[PDB]
RNA sequence: AUAAACCGACGGUAUUGUUCAGAUCCUGGCUUGCCAACAGGAGUUCCCCGCGCCAGCGGGG
């Protein structure tokens, strides 16, 4: 009962537009036959990556590109010192095919997120393949032996240990296909959304008469986040990493999609919100909260209140119904009473990271 | 044997900023329904024959996007929506696999959007009796037209 | 009223895309003049024998392959300390009608369930040649006379036990031979769905933030009805003749793993890891899908899944008293509400619906 | 009246309960339009080996025709052919049991089958005993079929009510035995949208990986299936026979057609609804009612209920018009009723059935 | 199992006192609180609650006068009785938003608006019309009022 | 009792893995809702109980 962990958020914004269409207007979903403002997967896995936190707490994200030719000159100012770029320039062909140099635009089938940690290991392995004349289908045979070696630099680049890397080309195709670990589904309202419009203009400083016009559909809601970390997963992703290092990055993704807002319109929309409830739970069959708000809750005293008491509900009966899965824990900022009792109820937040951290217990 | 007249539009080229604002202010057709400057404009055609009240709420629906979004433009047949949108190439394909598979309301909602996007030109009695129809055959066809036309000149 | 044993389960999904076209579209089908987001029965097979819980509590799955190039490896691995290369690659060359080269790669004629299990089985069975020899096809005849003693291998298996396998080229193809024993169909919505398009971008960390064309992934949210049906005298004997308690056992095991297994499609980007709303469990003399139920494309009053549960009860009620059935019969449901009649009894939990299975409906 | 008609409604989900020889729903064009059909043999097979066909047909009380019973009768009826030396011998090789020893029950009437199969075994032993060949001798030559029909004198209701077995042994032209229920082709009351199921087969050691391609047609949909029995035969071909027993026979028919599919692709399709529909009417003539959905019933709210509001809005006008008379029943799942009466509503099947056995009275 | 127009004229002849009671009420709920309602509208709906709303919105627009609403029967001409939209029309007094302010409305405040608006109006049409469209008060019949008003205002 | 009769096209199959829609923008300026008006005639106020009765007085609901 502990091999997954659930996290679920519920975090009210205000007036805001997060995401966006390519004609300007704000992603949604039905769901229980109900309009519901939706934001995209993506966009809080990215939000997350290029936060300054990550930077703080995780380290550095990956570089995610086509463009090889810029990807060279990197790999050249980077590892140059310690590499020759005869290597650097081999290496990188072989791994996604086929480089060499000297042109001026390279680019590969799609954006792959490239860490530099692994970019060197491969040159540390490939000058010995130089060294000895390996041929480099033995070279391929030979580091297919030990993938857990190759994971091992994604330390570095957590967040493909999380989301993911897929492969088409080059040698990547056999060694960088990666799964897991992390699962994140698109953030919807709780409740029913009639998207407003703003009707803009934009006044000319040299005329006093006729109107400009422009349209930019905004709203508020209620978004319900849900997470889930494989931590074996997570571990094997990482190269046989320990249990204890898995359980903090668990804590940071909780940090992160407790407080982290992607940025779009937030210079003329700020809608920098905190979660008002962050629930995490651990299982060993992932489970979502969802059909908490396919019934979409109804203002009482604003959505809020109503979403958490609904959330409440549902997880008793689930809980109830299925049986307990594991050890949970809640934390709000609400005025409503738990109904459920095998919950910890936590009165911070890093108060609940630690008992993430103690593998949910105290 | 009824017919609304192209006179429509020119009455939607001519018509005031005033109730044009009002028109274009609009979510939905039945709430184009709500509005009176909506009854003062679509009389003549007109209104009062319950035959004809779908098809105009399509039709000023569709115009209602913008007074010179949708470009009138004579033929032998003339442009058709779909050719339109096609030859306009801002349209994605599967935004319109989304405008056949909706329903009721929704469709024509998508389809404004489009034509806000697109600026297309076409012979506007065309789309002002597919409107009037707007079957399953209509919609069809109109996918029919723009995957032919944009495969016509990729 | 007990030879079929019916599954009937609605179960709501969040935004997601759990099963998809050649064009990467959601898969759908037309119920009742309504288009309805659909999942593959196939896709629930495989999503059942690949979960963990089937690990845990059934055994291992079977392996499905055509490269009997890496089949003779894997055997030769797993069974190297029993038998000799040599007898194993003539029992793999007699089961599938290829002959193993020590080659590179020779394929099959198509996709086949291997359970390593009876394959042992027919390794110590063609260890027999190194007895008096006798012809193989001699020793094929003799197979043909006891196949109930194959099926008893057939317990490591159980995933061909319930949908059956077919071959076409060996000796599999007169003694490998299943039918049964479980009818699963096509996870339909209850209701109407226009799905929605996700259109997103990718940013290039040494271009972007700049220009692009963007793409498109359909997805949807909605109330699926899964339907199963267990055989429960066909699946003890594709399981040689086991006893009618086992087959209910894994009978509970399929109900379980309908209603909380969902296909992994899409679950790291879109994560509908959704539970069962209700569970309904009915023996009968004839197998019986409450299908029709949602006919007519139930419309949302607080959602789809009230009203889903509400025609499901009403129908069931409506088909029962009609063909006058007698069960047996017992829901399990999270919702509160106001379902009926005696007996189709209420269980409060899944557990306790599990345990009424293994009872034979008496519990 | 002679003859009892059965017409049933009933929904489908999707699946593909009959396919051609490419693999394709098996359709037929009906007033312009395109309906899916599922074959008269299928719905025919799908009954006669059935397990409910087994228990009250297959072990029918009135399946064993005893020879000895027939004694008298086939005397008479083959006097004019052979001599009753050469009957009684037939009889004491077929039975085989020489002894007169009159049962104390010879029958009144005795089937056309019987008589057209016994009489060529007359001719056989006839030219046997011209020739001349030893009972022994010659019974060695008519083992097979002497086996053949003593298997046939055992399931008398079986080849009454669905013919002879497509390999029974029976060569006179009496030996084709027919009815004496007919199976019509049971189609679609609506144009089907027929869906394209798209499927591959994964291979566990190469899950990279290149897909094993496949499509298979599928579709829902309201079927109209017809069937009529001739109880006049029914009773000759068990003659026998009271009409009473062909009536308890006709319930079974009733039943089979109201709850029996083909299993074609049922493993994956699993399309196993019962019948939403179904009304008997007794007449000197059998009617099909299928000009009911010659006009293509279009869906309302769903293709049954219009299918119902069609199927008895044409009895209602058609009914009188033919020579339909009386009587008639009708078993539903929903309203509307027809607005005509004589037509008793049955609120169960089993209701019906009953109906059905006490010859239509009320 | 449709209203009369005898309510009408029910109304026309009771009591100054009963007619005092009820024209003095603020919404079409505080109206059930007042027996003499009970007894004006005894013999056409109740008990049965299909009528009841219907009732409570008609009873509430008689309650703005005993002789506000003037009730002209069609013409053999007209085919058509005078509307509700074609009578504030011709009243000449309303002014076309606050219609638009009463398409606009929700629940009891509309009816609240529509009271006000007939005393302003003193307006002449076919009861049974108002009656009929009072019974459903639908989207449409909204619509409908305000197409009736501006189109007649429009051409005429 | 019809080129009829008797009469399955059957079994086996994840469509999978990667992805911010982003950045810029006052709906601004001008408007009386004014003119006329007793709420007064009236003791009805629906059901019981006690005592009166050219009158009526009380007690309960």
């Amino acid at each position: 009962m502990s091999n997954f962990i659930n996290i679920h958020v519920l975090i009210s914004h205000s007036p805001s537009c997060l995401n966006r269409d390519d004609m300007n207007m704000q992603k949604d979903a039905i769901f229980g036959g109900k309009r519901r403002v939706r934001i995209s997967s993506q966009s809080l896995k990215r939000a997350m990556r290029k936060s300054g936190y990550y930077a703080q707490n995780i380290g550095e994200s990956s570089l995610r590109t086509i463009h090889l030719a810029q990807l060279r000159d990197v790999l050249r100012q980077k590892l140059g010192e310690r590499f020759d770029q005869k290597i650097i320039d081999k290496t990188l062909a072989l791994l996604s095919g086929k480089s060499v140099d000297e042109a001026e635009k390279i680019s590969a089938d799609a954006v792959t997120p490239w860490v530099v940690g692994e970019i060197a290991w491969f040159c540390e392995q490939v000058a010995k393949a130089e060294a000895d004349n390996l041929d480099d289908k033995k070279l391929l045979k030979v580091l297919k032996e030990d993938i857990a070696a190759i994971r091992v630099n994604l330390q570095q680049g957590v967040d493909i240990a999380l989301s993911g890397r897929m492969a088409t080309s080059g040698m990547m195709t056999e060694l960088g296909k990666v799964d897991g670990a992390m699962s994140i589904a698109h953030a919807i309202t709780t409740h029913q959304v009639d998207s407003d419009i703003d009707w803009f203009t934009a006044v000319d400083d040299l005329q006093e008469g006729s109107a400009h016009l422009g349209t930019q559909e905004f709203s508020s809601g209620v978004f319900y986040r849900y997470a889930n970390i494989n931590l074996a997963q997570l571990q094997e992703n990482l190269g046989g990493a320990s249990r204890e290092q898995a359980l903090e990055i668990a804590t940071h993704v909780v940090h992160m999609l407790a407080t982290e807002v992607p940025g779009a319109k937030q210079r003329t929309y700020a809608a920098f919100n905190p979660a008002d409830m962050v629930m995490v739970n651990f299982s060993d069959m992932p489970l979502s909260m969802a059909n908490a708000f396919e019934k979409a809750v109804k203002a009482k005293d604003g959505f809020l209140q109503p979403s958490i008491q609904a959330f409440n509900q549902y997880w008793d009966r689930v809980a109830n119904g299925y049986g307990l899965n594991g050890a949970a824990a809640q934390f709000s900022l609400s005025d409503v009473d738990p109904i459920t009792a095998q919950v910890k109820q936590m009165p911070t937040l890093e108060q609940l990271k630690s008992w993430v951290r103690n593998n949910g217990e105290a | 044997d009824e017919i609304d007249a192209m006179a429509l539009y020119r009455a939607w080229q001519q018509l005031d900023n005033g109730s044009c604002a009002q028109i274009r202010r609009v979510s939905e057709p039945d709430e184009l329904r709500d509005i009176p400057a909506f009854y003062r404009l679509v009389q003549p055609f007109g209104w009062e024959n319950p035959r004809h009240q779908q098809a105009l709420l399509r039709m000023v629906f569709c115009l209602s996007a913008g007074k010179n979004v949708i470009r009138h433009q004579d033929k032998t047949t003339g442009i058709s929506l779909g050719r339109a949108l096609a030859n306009s190439g801002r349209i994605n394909e599967r935004r319109i696999f989304q405008l056949i598979r909706a329903d009721r309301t929704a469709d024509m909602v998508q389809l404004r959007r489009l034509l806000t996007h697109a600026e297309p030109v076409l012979d506007w009695p065309l789309m002002a009796r597919m409107l009037t129809w707007w079957g399953k055959r209509e919609r069809q066809q109109l996918l029919e037209d723009f995957v032919l036309t944009t495969n016509k000149n990729a």
